[PDB]
Order: structure tokens, then sequence, then C-alpha cells
């Protein structure tokens, strides 16, 4: 069972400015990194499917870097609307999702 | 594994599989087991190996 | 092969120019000194048939055979000579060099 | 394109628990579908899937026993059905089908079960 | 057009040709010349007794049937129609692998 | 071993692995025709290459290999190791016996060489230096270096005996020394490499 | 659909026997490869293998078809059914395209009639290597092509903007070589079939001494090195500095015919060949300085005392200024 750690935990940040969200994985998921984004009570919504390959209908904003190990999620001129959770899950075996990133506003 | 070609060999059953929406019946059996002359007269993908 | 001499027949188109090519080819190991071209009919147990023969006349090179095989060869002669200027005392030195002369 | 799921459900802890998945605009056969949990303010887990063509189903090492994944064919639904609940499994259940990347494109709208007295 | 007369002058020429009969099936033998543009002599092996050569060969010949008057010009045919029409059974005696 | 579509781009046709991407390529148990090597695991992925006609999608496959070195030891490291030995020994004879000690060196390098030709046919006709060839270079250079102490001695002889006796006790250890250090620094960076 | 009806348009009343303007102009045909990696070059048999992703494309007016979709993209199944250049390699020893899993092919039709064919091939063409100064050597040796039957007047070729283009240079099974550049050629041939347009690609490649060096240099002067040592032994142990000498001789025989191996039978003198000969002359004349050593000792002492000293400052300083030479000459050139 290969355990995602995602990180940070919680973190706040203000309008405007370019995040960076990582993903580390325990053993190897070649490209099969996924990263949904979750508002509260609301399905999850795929934002970055694959390592660097953006969903249909996703803003330009998002882009995702990846590796054999270590992914990460990048956010350029950031709205009002991603107050919400940010998941990494691998596909490479039956799937994991990471804990979570919580993205806040100050 | 040949080290003097930089090469390896490798036996497989390659296996493939799409949806052809031109190929729908319906009888009594619910799938085809067919010969292998008749994947000459359909779409088949064109794989081949990179390297 | 299934046309007799009564139904097909053969020869250079050009009869000295039919074959060309054959000046530039380098080989590594033999040099084309001639070529020909004959045309003439043979006889089988079903027929006569016609019948072309492009020949060409090759001659060994010597420059690789010398300095890898005879000069090997001449220097043991020669380094099994070189024992006779070896006085009668030492026998184990003769000796010694002689069987390895035959060794190499 | 579309993946329906049923209301919440009050059940007291010790009984069974089946949970339905109605997909509108694409044939089930085509893809898996894919159960997973997520407690209120926590991460999400994959309970397991389901391959509808084959009848083929995985589960996590944490719901081997408890959880049952069938498929129906005949009307796109995906049932996933929790033997005996304890007084923890108190979470959103949400639907989803495989997309390109082997990744889960389209989810469902959750369906919350509560356990309580 | 001058294609559509190049068209069915080959068109013509293919009607009705019978590829088992030699030019002159029952009347004079055919009479072949040949080229041959040597390219290579690959490798001259003592131990197997032979020797690799590649080469252009070329074969002329006179077909009455494949003869036209309409077009100008000679007519360089797709290869294809090479097993569309008689060429000569040509072997080589001394050969091991062609 | 990479695979994808020849004369359709990524807008056409794209691949995915049938199953979970881990449980996709399946090698057999008994399916190992290897002698050399060692199958470890195998390892896929997926990508898109960017071609003069367009992007297509690659599906790629590792299977990871590590060679056996249960040939190579009994082939050049056990004889190159039992050579050098035979070269060491030749410091425990007298100083009086010359074609003895000179016959054990010059015919302990004709086994370095015939060794060191032996070995060199085995791998493949690289443009570099894998650890086979330094380890064979060290053991040659120790014999080499062995041959080399006995003309010192040698050439003491006769003018310094006390000079000569002193280098040849003090070279009957320093050798073994050397080649243990050696070979302890050269199997610790090369098996936990 | 529709791509069906345009296809069956297209091939209805179409003769594959004859190029586009049979009888009005030549075709140009523009050529493109991608060299996927350049194999082995052997020098034994003079061939190099080399992967590549032949494109060709030329305009034929006959598949000219008026539509929505601006591009055809087709397999391998209707190559067979519409003219295809006759292009063939004149180089090559032995040439196949690949066939794994379906015939790599690719044919792509626009919506002006261009036609984009491109096929995946390995050929192994062949290169007489001039091996003088080897293994100090740098060749470039080519990869011709060519209309098999159709003359200048009838095809032409012509190269693109961006012809022939590389990958990575380092996944290549380049061994003993390795790639420096390349350059495209264009040029008319004389045949007795007619005059043919030639396109040409040189690959340069240069020898890497890794692998001759650690094989034949390093070997040859350890073991004239060894012979050297033969004047430390004292001049009356006969057995001692004969048997030297004549297991230096073998090992340099035993070393000389291994190293030759590697490339054919030339019969002209190479880098190599030239070295392992001074070498076994070296060992050669060391073994007979002896002799003359051994022959002078009894006849006139003062002669022979000094020629130890003399050989131990001579044969060094001789082979030092023989590597200097030779080295500098070979790698000037
Ligand atoms: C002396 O005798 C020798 C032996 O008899 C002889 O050698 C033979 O040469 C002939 C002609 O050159 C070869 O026949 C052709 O082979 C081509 C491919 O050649 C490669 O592959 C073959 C094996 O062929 C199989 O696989 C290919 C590709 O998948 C198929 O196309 C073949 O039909 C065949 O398929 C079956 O077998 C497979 C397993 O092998 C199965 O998996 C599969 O299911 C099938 O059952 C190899 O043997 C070749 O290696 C040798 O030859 C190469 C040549 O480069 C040498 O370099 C090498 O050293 C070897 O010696 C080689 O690797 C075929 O593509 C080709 O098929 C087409 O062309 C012919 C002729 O025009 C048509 O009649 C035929 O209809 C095919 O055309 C269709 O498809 C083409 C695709 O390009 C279209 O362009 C075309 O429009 C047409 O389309 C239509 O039909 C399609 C279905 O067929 C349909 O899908 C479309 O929609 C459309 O309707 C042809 O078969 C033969 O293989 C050689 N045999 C051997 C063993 O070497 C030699 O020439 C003789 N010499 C002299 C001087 O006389
Ligand atoms: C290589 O060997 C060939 C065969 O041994 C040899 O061919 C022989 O060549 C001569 C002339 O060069 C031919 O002819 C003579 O015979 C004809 C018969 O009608 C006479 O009219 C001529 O006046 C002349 O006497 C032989 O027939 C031919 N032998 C065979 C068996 O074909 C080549 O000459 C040899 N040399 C070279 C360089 O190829
Ligand atoms: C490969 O071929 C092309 C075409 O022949 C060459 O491109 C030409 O380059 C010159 C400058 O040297 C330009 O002035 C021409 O306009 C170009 N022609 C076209 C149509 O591309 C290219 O230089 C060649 N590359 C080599 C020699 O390796
Ligand atoms: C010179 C001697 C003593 C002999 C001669 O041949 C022998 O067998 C003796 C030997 O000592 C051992 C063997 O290596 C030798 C060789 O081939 O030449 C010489 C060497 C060195
Ligand atoms: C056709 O070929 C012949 C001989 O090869 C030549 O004499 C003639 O001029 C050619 N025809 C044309 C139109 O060039």
């Amino acid at each position: 069972n290969i355990v995602m750690t995602q990180s940070p935990k919680s973190m706040s940040m203000s309008v405007g400015e370019r995040v960076t969200l990582s993903c580390k994985a325990s053993e190897y998921v070649g490209t099969y990194v996924s990263w949904y984004q979750q508002k509260p009570e609301q399905s999850p919504k795929l934002l970055i499917y694959g390592a660097s390959n953006r969903y249909t209908g996703v803003p330009d904003r998002f882009t995702g870097s990846g590796s054999a190990t270590d992914f990460t999620l990048t956010i350029g001129s950031v709205q009002a609307e991603d107050l919400a959770d940010y998941h990494c899950g691998q596909s490479y075996s039956y799937p994991t999702f990471g804990a979570g990133t919580k993205l806040e506003l100050k | 594994v040949s080290d003097h070609d930089m090469e390896y060999t490798i036996d497989v059953f390659f296996r493939q599989s799409w949806k052809d929406e031109r190929l729908k019946f319906k009888g009594p059996m619910t799938v085809l087991r067919l010969n292998n002359l008749m994947a000459s007269k359909i779409w088949t993908p064109d794989t081949f190996f990179h390297n | 092969y299934g046309y007799t001499t009564d139904d097909i027949e053969f020869y250079w188109r050009g009869d000295d120019n039919a074959v060309t090519g054959v000046t530039k080819i380098e080989l590594p190991q033999f040099s084309i000194v001639d070529y020909k071209l004959i045309t003439k009919k043979v006889v089988f147990s079903t027929g006569s048939y016609p019948r072309l023969s492009l020949s060409f006349k090759l001659k060994r090179n010597i420059g690789y055979f010398i300095l890898q095989t005879y000069m090997p060869s001449i220097l043991i002669t020669i380094l099994s000579w070189v024992s006779f200027w070896i006085n009668y005392d030492a026998s184990a030195a003769r000796v010694a060099l002689g069987i390895t002369t035959v060794l190499t | 394109v579309q993946l329906q799921q049923s209301g919440a459900e009050l059940v007291k802890p010790g009984a069974s628990v089946k949970l339905s998945c109605t997909a509108s605009g694409f044939n089930i056969k085509d893809t898996y579908m894919y159960w997973v949990k997520q407690r209120p303010e926590q991460g999400l887990e994959w309970i397991g899937r389901i391959d509808p063509a084959n009848g083929d189903t995985k589960y996590d090492p944490k719901f081997q026993g408890k959880a049952t994944i069938t498929t129906d064919t005949f009307s796109n639904t995906a049932y996933l059905q929790l033997s005996s609940l304890t007084s923890e499994d108190t979470a959103v259940y949400y639907c989803a089908r495989k997309g390109l990347r082997w990744a889960m494109d389209y989810w469902g709208q959750g369906t919350s079960v509560t356990v309580s007295t | 057009s001058n294609m559509s007369l190049v068209k069915e002058t080959v068109d013509r020429l293919l009607k009705g040709y019978d590829i088992r009969l030699r030019p002159d099936f029952g009347g004079p033998p055919v009479a072949v010349g040949m080229n041959i543009d040597i390219a290579s002599i690959d490798m001259v092996s003592e131990v197997n007794m032979d020797y690799t050569l590649t080469m252009y060969f070329q074969q002329a010949w006179r077909d009455k049937r494949l003869s036209y008057n309409v077009i100008p010009l000679n007519l360089t045919l797709d290869n294809r129609v090479a097993d569309q029409l008689w060429v000569p059974d040509t072997y080589f005696l001394n050969d091991k692998k062609s | 071993l990479k695979f994808g579509s020849y004369a359709y781009t990524r807008a056409e046709v794209v691949y995915e692995w049938t199953r979970e991407p881990a449980r996709s390529v399946v090698v057999a148990e008994d399916g190992s025709r290897l002698n050399q090597y060692d199958l470890l695991g195998q390892t896929v992925d997926s990508g898109i290459v960017q071609s003069s006609t367009g992007e297509y999608v690659v599906m790629t496959t590792h299977f990871h290999l590590k060679r056996k070195i249960g040939y190579f030891v009994i082939q050049t490291y056990l004889p190159c190791i039992m050579t050098v030995i035979l070269s060491q020994v030749s410091f425990w004879l007298n100083r009086e016996s010359v074609p003895a000690r000179t016959v054990f060196g010059v015919t302990t390098v004709l086994t370095m060489t015939t060794l060191s030709i032996s070995a060199r046919n085995s791998l493949p006709k690289v443009a570099y230096a894998t650890a086979m060839d330094w380890f064979i270079a060290v053991c040659y250079a120790f014999v080499f270096s062995a041959l080399i102490e006995f003309a010192t001695v040698n050439y003491f002889t006769k003018s310094q005996p006390a000079r000569a006796a002193k280098i040849d006790r003090l070279s009957r250890i320093a050798f073994p020394l050397l080649f243990g250090i050696f070979n302890l620094v050269y199997w610790a960076t090369y098996l936990n490499r | 659909g529709d791509v069906t009806v345009i296809l069956n348009n297209l091939l209805e009343g179409y003769d594959n026997k004859l190029r586009p303007d049979i009888g009005v102009k030549p075709t140009l045909i523009h050529t493109d490869m991608y060299v996927n990696s350049i194999g082995p070059v052997n020098a034994i048999n003079m061939e190099y293998t080399i992967d590549i992703f032949f494109a060709q494309t030329w305009y034929d007016r006959r598949l000219k078809f008026n539509s929505t979709i601006k591009v055809l993209r087709l397999n391998s199944n209707m190559v067979g059914k519409i003219w295809i250049p006759d292009t063939f390699f004149r180089n090559s020893k032995k040439a196949d395209a690949h066939w794994i899993t379906t015939p790599n092919r690719m044919l792509r039709i626009w919506n002006d009639g261009r036609v984009l064919y491109t096929l995946r091939l390995t050929i192994d063409a062949e290169c007489q290597l001039q091996l003088h100064n080897f293994p100090m050597d740098e060749h470039s040796c080519p990869l011709e092509f060519s209309s098999y039957g159709y003359p200048r007047e009838e095809i032409v070729y012509q190269w693109k903007r961006s012809s022939v283009e590389v990958g990575d240079t380092r996944s290549w099974r380049l061994y003993q070589f390795s790639f420096v550049g390349l350059r495209n050629t264009t040029e008319v041939v004389k045949t007795t079939s007619g005059d043919y347009v030639v396109m040409s690609v040189y690959f340069d490649l240069s020898r890497r001494m890794g692998y001759f060096t650690i094989q034949t240099y390093i070997p040859c002067t350890l073991i004239v090195v060894l012979s050297w040592v033969s004047f430390w032994i004292n001049k009356d142990a006969v057995p001692a500095r004969t048997s030297l000498g004549i297991t230096t001789v073998l090992t340099m025989t035993t070393l000389s015919t291994i190293a030759r191996k590697s490339l054919p039978k030339v019969s002209y003198v190479t880098a190599m060949d030239l070295f392992v000969s001074v070498c076994f002359i070296f060992v050669f004349s060391a073994l007979v300085e002896y002799g003359t050593l051994h022959y002078f000792v009894s006849s006139q002492p003062a002669r022979a005392a000094k020629m130890d000293s003399y050989a131990r400052i001579f044969f060094p300083t001789a082979f030092c200024l023989f590597n200097l030479v030779y080295w500098v000459s070979y790698l000037y050139l």
C-alpha cells in the first residue's frame, strides 16, 4: 500500500501570490498522481490528471510537476474561489490519497 | 539479455482492447471468440515498439 | 530455367561494357585483376539452355599475411638461432630457448 | 458525465446498509467504479473498486470482509454494502469512475451515513 | 489531358495479356540482353567457399504486345506491374542465398 | 520497453493500462531465461513524446535487472587474486635462486596477460573503464611491482646484502597488506554502490 | 461516415502504377529523416547499422478532395493502394522495414493533394572505411538514396529546411565511435538506365580510444617495460635473462594476434599493428642484444662491461622518442 504524504497539513496565504503544494510517495508511482480539489460538503473535482496534464475545464494557473516519487502542484494568479482542500492521490497501484492540504485566506 | 548488443529479448502475450461501435451484434453467444483472420478485416491499433 | 535455347536467347547488352562498376570495387583482402563475359549454351537432360558467365579473377594481397604470419615465423627461427651464441656450459638456457621457440 | 448517489442514512450500529450510485451519460461496463470515504475534516480513503464488465472486485485491506461492491449493468448502477458498522464510520461516501490517466475524473454527490440511537 | 492518355495506354496494354506466354511463343526465340552494375563484392569467404555481391541486374527484351505509339515518352511503371508482365526466368546456377 | 501508436497522434488514439499500472505488465514465475542477470521487478509509466508529426502517447515499461557476480568471481576475480598471491609468494624464496624468482615473476606476468585477454573477451567492447578493468589493472600493477621489487633485490645483491635483505623482508609483508587494503576498499565501494 | 466516402471517391479511376504528372513534369519529393540510433560500426564487414523514421512527401493531384476535414490520417492499409515512390538506399547491404505489431508505416493526405508517407527502417548501410591511422581515425561515411526506376526527368528529390534530426545521441549503440555531426548532399549519378537524383547523408564519426587503449596500448607498453627489466639482472645468470626475454616474446606474440582480430584483414599497415610490430621488434632487440652480450663477454670484457649500462639508458629513451613521434604524428592527422 503506497503511502502518499502531503505537505503542509494546513497553510495560510494571501491573494494573488504563487503557491506550491507537495506530495511525496513511499514507493514508486510513475506519473499516475492526480490532484483533486474539494470545497466543503461537495464532491472532489479533478484538477490535474497524471503528472503535468490539466483536466478539461481547469484554468491555466494550475500546473503539476512530476517525478518518480516527488510531485508538486503550483497555482499562479490565485483567485478567491480556491478556499478549499487539495488532495494528491496515486493510481500506480490500488489508489491511496494524501492527507489533504487546507488553503486559507489571511 | 545480450550485453554485446545492448539489447534483451522478451516473449510476451501482448493484449489490446478498445471499443468499436461498428461491431455490435445480438446473437445466442455474448462473446465471439473468432479466428486470427478476422482481425485483418477490421481496424486494429498500430502499436509499435519505440526501442 | 524453363526456356530452352530455342525459346530464349541471352547476350550482353554492349558485349564489353555490359558489366560496369568492377573497376571501383575495393576488396579489403583481394584485388580484381581481370573480368570476362562469356556466352555459351549448356546441355542438360531436359534440353539446351543459354548461359552467360561473369567471372572476376582475384589476386590475394600479401601485405597482411607477411606482417601477421611470415615475420613471426622468421623471427622465431632467428631467435632460435640465437642460442648458438650461448656457450655449451649453460644447458638449461639453450634447452629452454629451443623448446620455447618450438612452443612459439 | 454524471453520477447520482442516494440520500443520507441514519442507522443503528450493528446493522447493514446498502449505498447506490447511478450513472447517467455513459455505460459503466467501459470503466471502473470506485468507492471512497471521507470522514469529517480528514482525508479521503479508498474503499474498493469493481470492474463491471467482468465482476472483478478489489478492496482496501482495512475494508476486506466489511464492505462488498456489486454492480447492475442494465440500469448503470454500482452498489456498496457495508456489513457491520461500528460507532466511528459516520463519513461521506463518494462514488467515482476512472478517468484518463487512471484518475477519478467524475465523482458522485456524497452519501453521509450516520450511526446513532 | 496527357495523364488520361497514358492511363488508357497502360490499361489497354495489360488488357488481354497472357503472362503464361513469352513474346513470340510459337515463332523465333526472344533475345534478352543483360546489364550488371556491380555495387559491391562484400565478403569472399574461404571457409564457406563463396562470395557475396550486390548488383543492379537489368534485362532488356522486346515484347510486341507492350507496344504503343500515342505518347512520345518512355513509361516507367510501378514495380508491382512486373507481376502482371512476362519476365524471363533467369537464375544463377552457383548461388547459395539470393 | 516503450510502445505507442505509429500514425495516430494523441488526439486520435490514446493508450492506457487495462488494470492497475502496477498489475498490468505481469511476468510469469517460471518465465525467466536469464543466466547472467536477476529480474527484480517491473515498472510501468505512460507519457507523451513530441515528434516531427505530432504528439504520441508512449507506454513505457522498465524491467530492473541486477547482474549476478558468481560467474565473474570464478572467471576473473579468483584467478587474478590467486595469480597475485603466486607473485607475492616469491618473496619467501632465497636471494641465491635468481632463475627461480625470475621465472615466477615473468610467468606470473604471462598468467596475468592471458587472464586479462580471456576476461576482456567477456565484456562487450565499451570505450571506458569498468570495475573489472580496474581490478585487473591493479592486480597487474601488483604483479609488476613484485617483479620490479625482485629486480631491485637482485641488483642490490653482491654490493649491499643488508639493504636487499631489509627490502625483501619489508616487501614480503607490504604486498599482502596493500592488496588486502585494495580488496577491502574495492569490494566495499562496489558492493554497497 | 464521410471519410469512407472521401476514400472511396479518391480511389475510383485511380492507377497506382503511374506517378502523378506522368507526362507533364517530374514529381518533387521532400524527404526527412529522424535517426533513432546509429548502430555498431563494425569494420570487419565494412558496414554500420542505423534506425530511422524515413518520411517522404510529395503532391498527387488525384488525391485531392473537397471536405470540411483538412487531413486524412491513415494506417499502412492504404499505402499499397496509391502511388508510392520507389526510394531505395544505394549503399545498403541489408535493409528492412518494421512489421511489429502492424506494418510501421504512416500515410497522411491533405486537402490540396499533398501526401506524406513515413515509415520506420533499419538499414545496414555500407561504407568503405580507410583504416589508416587506426584507431585514431575519423570517418564520414554515407547513407545514400534515390529512386530506383524513375530518373531525374520523372522524380526529383529535395531536402527540407529541417531534413535530418538526431535524437539524444547518447542512447545510441556507438561503442567505439562518437557522433560529431552530419551534412546532407544532393547529386546526379549516371546509370545505364538514366540520370538519377541521389541524396546523401554523411554522418561524421570519430573513434574513441577507450577500448583499444586498455586492449592493446596499455598491455603492449607494459610488456615492453617488462622486457626492459632484464638489464638489471646480473649477466652471469644466463637462464634467468634468456627465460625473461623468451617469455616476453611469447606474451607479445599472444597479444599481437588478439588485438589484430578487431579490424578486418586489410593489407596496409595501421597505427595499431605498426605499434605492436615495433613492440615485438623491441622485445626481440632486447633478447638479441643480450645474446650479443653473452657472446661478447667471452671475447672481450671491456666492450661487454658497459653494454648493460648503455642498454638501461638506450632502450627507454628510444622507446619514449618512438612514442613521442608516433603519438604526435598520428594525433596531428
Ligand atoms: C520468393 O518467395 C518468397 C516467399 O514466398 C518471397 O518473399 C515474400 O515476398 C512477398 C512480397 O514481397 C511478401 O508478401 C508481402 O509481405 C509484406 C510484408 O513483408 C514483411 O512481413 C512478411 C510477413 O507478412 C505478414 O505480415 C504482414 C504485415 O503484418 C502482412 O502484410 C502479410 O500479409 C503477412 O500477414 C500474415 O502473417 C503474419 C505473421 O507473419 C500474421 O500475423 C498475420 O495475421 C497474417 O496472417 C515477412 O515474411 C517479410 O520478411 C521477408 O520479406 C522482407 C521484405 O522486406 C525481407 O526484407 C525479409 O528479409 C524477409 O525475407 C516482411 O518482414 C506484406 O505487407 C504484403 O501484403 C500486401 O502486399 C501484397 C502484394 O502487393 C498484397 O497482395 C496484399 O494484399 C497486401 O496488401 C494489402 O496491405 C498493404 C499494406 O501495405 C496495402 O498497401 C495494400 O493496399 C493491401 O491493402 C488491403 O488488404 C489488407 C489485408 O491484406 C486490408 O487490411 C486493407 O484494407 C486492404 O484491403 C505481402 O504479403 C512475403 O511476406 C514474403 N515472404 C517471406 C516469407 O519472405 C519473395 O518475394 C520471392 N522472391 C522472388 C524474387 O520471387
Ligand atoms: C576463369 O575461368 C573460366 C572458366 O574456366 C574461364 O573461361 C574460359 O574462358 C575462355 C576464354 O577466356 C573461353 O573460351 C575459348 O573457348 C571458346 C569456345 O567457343 C573459343 O571460341 C575461344 O576461341 C576460346 O578458345 C572458355 O569457354 C571459358 N571456359 C568456360 C568453362 O566457360 C575464364 O577465362 C577464366 N578467367 C577469367 C579472368 O575469368
Ligand atoms: C540540408 O539541406 C538544406 C536544403 O538543401 C540546406 O538548407 C539550406 O541552407 C542554406 C544555408 O547554408 C540556405 O541559404 C538555403 O536557403 C537552405 N535551403 C533550404 C531550402 O533549406 C541545409 O543547409 C543542409 N544542411 C546541411 C548541409 O547539413
Ligand atoms: C627459462 C626456464 C627455466 C624455462 C622455460 O620454460 C619452462 O618451462 C621454464 C620456465 O622457468 C617456466 C616456464 O615459464 C617458462 C617458459 O615458458 O619459458 C621458460 C620458463 C620461464
Ligand atoms: C527512351 O529510351 C531510349 C533508350 O533508353 C531513348 O533512346 C529514348 O530517347 C527514350 N525516350 C525519351 C522520350 O526520352
